[PDB]
RNA sequence: UAGUGGCGAGCGAACGGGGAUUAGCCCUUAAGCUUCAUUGAUUUUAGCGGAACGCUCUGGAAAGUGCGGCCAUAGUGGGUGAUAGCCCCGUACGCGAAAGGAUCUUUGAAGUGAAAUCGAGUAGGACGGAGCACGAGAAACUUUGUCUGAACAUGGGGGGACCAUCCUCCAAGGCUAAAUACUACUGACUGACCGAUAGUGAACCAGUACCGUGAGGGAAAGGCGAAAAGAACCCCGGAGAGGGGAGUGAAAUAGAACCUGAAACCGUAUGCGUACAAGCAGUGGGAGCCUACUUGUUAGGUGACUGCGUACCUUUUGUAUAAUGGGUCAGCGACUUAUAUUCAGUGGCAAGCUUAACCGUAUAGGGUAGGCGUAGCGAAAGCGAGUCUUAAUAGGGCGUUU
RNA sequence: UGACUGCGAGACAGACACGUCGAGCAGGUACGAAAGUAGGUCUUAGUGAUCCGGUGGUUCUGUAUGGAAGGGCCAUCGCUC
């Protein structure tokens, strides 16, 4: 009939403190800040697995437009010339050519500079 | 229909009792209204109402900084009352008559079914003594069973009284729990012909 | 079957709805009664009939007829009871006998609903001009 | 306890097998520079409309 | 429901019916009741007896494991070193009173009922109140503060203004059990009641401490261990407090503020980071370092640097808002319950369905008084698959083909 | 004397209560030779729910019965509410 609500309670709040782990002060010591720090992460790592996205590929643009004016070519040039010389090779990899194999990438910037002009 | 007797050969029976259909949510209802039924009901808690003191103001309304308080009794405080202080109440629901007939017949048909019902012609013991219905009980191969006769011995009463799983009824004590619980129903053909007097 | 193994029929019986038990419930903070106002409020309801001051219904209507005190001991019983008598005798006291009427029951007209089983007498109750002919067709007759 | 019906209503709405019936307004002691056919339009009883049904059948303890 | 009601909010019968109980006696003096004898029955206030188990394993300890028995009108009681029908106390069952109380009874005695002898300042009336469901209403009836005031069964009262007829009763004198109400108190039994912030305010030396002139208000506070076996003795220390050994114990971080021993909050140790750096303190990316193995597409800790990023609740058109609330933790803290009712779902039965009180070796079964349905229309008399309106069988309203 | 009596298909309007228009049917009229027209006024303001009480009718009811009272129904009166 009368239900004590200590073990569950202790438990939920538990749980939350468990996720505020290495949080600053109250943060990770006291429920009623732990819980809106919590739930303040995770919105934040909601949103950001969308800006993670945005960010690498900021990121590969700039290294392709580093990458291909060592070449001779502008970004936005090289693009255009990767679509008119049917290449699919995505930013992801050819950021990853850029850097680590120089070679290739190269070529892949003439097969652009070619396809242009 | 035909109910096999262990000593003397197989009767027919009614098929309305002892052949229909399991209602298994009418039979959950009689054992629920059953179980409702058996409740002390008996208990209580103080409202702010009951509980002793707390006919004056704790302090003035304004001005002392403190929430506003009007009892010391209040359920929002240590020592008050219970919000919605249980008072001692009923829970017997209503079963209509044909409703627990239909269950009786359901829970019957089903323990047919189930070979759980065992039908003899008779079950007397002679005198008040366990050591004598567990042997009778024994060659009968029933451990944990419900001893069903149309009327109570008082010789079979006593004898059964200490032993510990089983349990003798007359027809009308036959409860759609008893019948479900044990293990076996034992029923004299006294019973069965009970039985379909009231359910038939 | 067993006490373990024993279920109502699905939708037989559902959970009562507990307000104020958080978000996901969705009836959390308020219990669905919206935000402010009496209808809100602990005791909170409004009078049945009540318009919001204007004058009710209740009131702009007048009142009419009066209550016939006459018509609180008679019963009309059918032509498809009279079958249900016992004794092919259609009576005051048999037709209470037979639970067609009630106790209080002193005078019993018989309408044309249904048809008349067996031929039965009419003793001191009256009856339609369909009733009758419905009757006297089946065989019956009538007593004053 | 029981739920006790409102007299006032009890004595304006009689349930009859169709709704509850009803006389009509306006027709009490202003009646010489009341036309007719007004008069005799506002005559008789009358079925109670749908959006009074339910306010009428809670003052009335019929729900 | 009838009725009552600024006919508002509300209040609210009776007749009739079903039940529980049942009882009637006198004023030409009784049924009863009380008291004191008295004859027998019980009952209560102490008690008595009360069945039947061993070996084995783990274990501090056995009641638990495994094996094999026995008692039961006694098997889900309480204890006993962990969970016992057979170890103890009990339990079913059967016995028991020197003495006192009580209740039924059989007789007897007075006492009373007892007002004496059938009802006069009474019935009726006027005024003003009260009660009758009835608030003056067309207001009967009861009752009486003031004032009056009959008749004598050939009479009188009532039947809801009032009158006549009819029916029914006999007031102004009394006594009367049962069914009904309650529990401060005593006992037993029980609980889909609580379990130390709960449950009584009060588990504890609680109506106490304490507060108040006073009436009055009114707390907090339970647990070592199976058993004190409650730590002999030695050492530091003030012949302290408190400790370190020793010992006891199954366990002492069970050491008396003693079961468990959470959180806030406060420390010590280690690892990493941190003294050119601007903000809800995270999140995305991410180097280095440390630790551990799985020896680098690994796990854990830290996290330089960097993108993004103004808590939560409430209330609002709108809140980072410099609007509200919260110092934090732990515990408690708010849609309940009863009775009537409507709709939905899911069942039973079905032109029928269902009982209430109550009875009932009692969740059964009986009880069908009642409620709803099978017919409506009309204010109603009434008529009736029709009815109402109307001169109208015409139109129209509602109803009828389930 | 149609500023008629019973109504009324069908609409407009509209939260409700109210409101507006109305062919046609019946009864009984007026005017016109007749077809016809007339259920007020060229239209749109001139108004007030319920309760309560009053007046005229009424085949309704009538607290044992017959009456009556009282109530219902139809008509109508009393609010610068
Ligand atoms: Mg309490
Ligand atoms: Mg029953
Ligand atoms: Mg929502
Ligand atoms: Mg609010
Ligand atoms: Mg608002
Ligand atoms: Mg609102
Ligand atoms: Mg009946
Ligand atoms: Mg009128
Ligand atoms: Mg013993
Ligand atoms: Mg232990
Ligand atoms: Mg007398
Ligand atoms: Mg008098
Ligand atoms: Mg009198
Ligand atoms: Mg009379
Ligand atoms: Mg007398
Ligand atoms: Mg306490
Ligand atoms: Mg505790
Ligand atoms: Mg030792
Ligand atoms: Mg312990
Ligand atoms: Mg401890
Ligand atoms: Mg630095
Ligand atoms: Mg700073
Ligand atoms: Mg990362
Ligand atoms: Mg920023
Ligand atoms: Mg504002
Ligand atoms: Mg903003
Ligand atoms: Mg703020
Ligand atoms: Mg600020
Ligand atoms: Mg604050
Ligand atoms: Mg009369
Ligand atoms: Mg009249």
């Amino acid at each position: 009939a009368r239900v004590k609500r200590g073990v569950i309670a202790r438990r939920r709040h538990k749980k939350i403190l468990k996720l505020a782990k290495g949080y600053y002060g109250a943060r990770s010591r006291v429920f009623r800040v732990a819980k809106q720090a919590v739930i303040k992460a995770g919105q934040y790592a909601y949103r950001d697995r969308r800006q993670r996205k945005r960010q690498f590929r900021a990121l590969w643009i700039a290294r392709i437009n580093a990458g291909a004016r060592q070449n001779g070519l502008s970004y936005s040039r090289l693009i255009a010339g990767l679509k008119k010389a049917a290449i699919e090779i995505d930013r992801k990899v050819l950021a990853d050519l850029a850097v680590n194999e120089k070679a290739a990438f190269t070529a892949i910037v003439e097969k652009a500079k070619a396809s242009l002009a | 229909m035909q109910l096999n007797v262990n000593g003397a050969q197989a009767i027919e029976v009614s098929e309305r009792t002892f052949g229909g259909e399991f209602n298994e949510t009418l039979v959950h209802q009689a054992v629920v209204a059953y179980m409702a039924g058996g409740r002390q009901g008996s208990k209580a808690q103080k409202t702010r109402s009951e509980v002793s003191g707390g006919g004056k103001k704790p302090w003035r309304q304004k001005g002392t900084g403190r929430a506003r308080a009007g009892t010391i009794r209040s359920p929002i405080w240590r020592g008050g009352g219970t919000t919605f202080a249980a008072k001692p109440r009923s829970h017997e629901q209503k079963l209509n008559k044909k409703m627990y007939r239909a269950a009786l017949r359901s829970i019957l048909a089903e323990l047919v079914r189930l070979d759980r019902l065992v039908v003899v012609a008779d079950f007397a013991v002679d005198a008040p003594k366990t050591k004598g219905l567990v042997a009778k009980l024994d060659t009968l191969g029933l451990k944990d069973v419900l001893i069903v006769t149309d009327g109570v011995d008082e010789n079979l009463y006593l004898a059964a009284r200490n032993l510990a799983h089983v349990d003798v009824r007359d027809v009308q004590g036959s409860d759609p729990v008893s019948l479900i619980a044990y293990d076996k129903v034992l029923v004299t053909v006294s019973a069965v012909k009970k039985f379909e007097e009231l359910l038939g | 079957m067993q006490l373990n193994d024993l279920r109502s029929a699905p939708g037989a019986r559902r959970e009562k709805h507990r307000p104020g038990r958080g978000i996901g419930s969705g009836l959390g903070k308020t219990g669905g009664r919206g935000h402010k106002g009496l209808t809100s409020r602990s005791g909170g309801k409004v009078a049945p009939g009540f318009e919001g001051g204007q004058q009710p219904l209740h009131r702009r209507l007048p009142k009419f007829g009066f209550v016939s005190l006459k018509a609180m001991d008679r019963a009309e019983v059918r032509t498809s009871e009279l079958a249900k008598v016992e004794g092919d005798v259609v009576s005051l006291q048999t037709l209470k006998d037979a639970n067609l009427i009630n106790q209080h029951v002193q005078r019993v007209k018989v309408m044309l609903s249904g048809e008349v089983g067996r031929a039965v007498t009419l003793k001191g109750i009256a009856a339609t001009k369909g009733a009758r002919a419905a009757i006297e067709a089946a065989g019956g007759k009538f007593e004053d | 306890p029981k739920m006790k019906t409102k007299s006032g209503a009890a004595k304006r709405f009689k349930k009859t097998a169709g709704g509850l019936k009803h006389k009509h307004a306006f027709k009490s002691h202003i009646l010489t520079k009341m036309t007719t056919k007004r008069k005799r339009q506002l005559r008789g009883t009358s079925m109670l409309n749908k959006s009074d049904v339910a306010r009428v059948e809670r003052s009335l303890r019929l729900r």
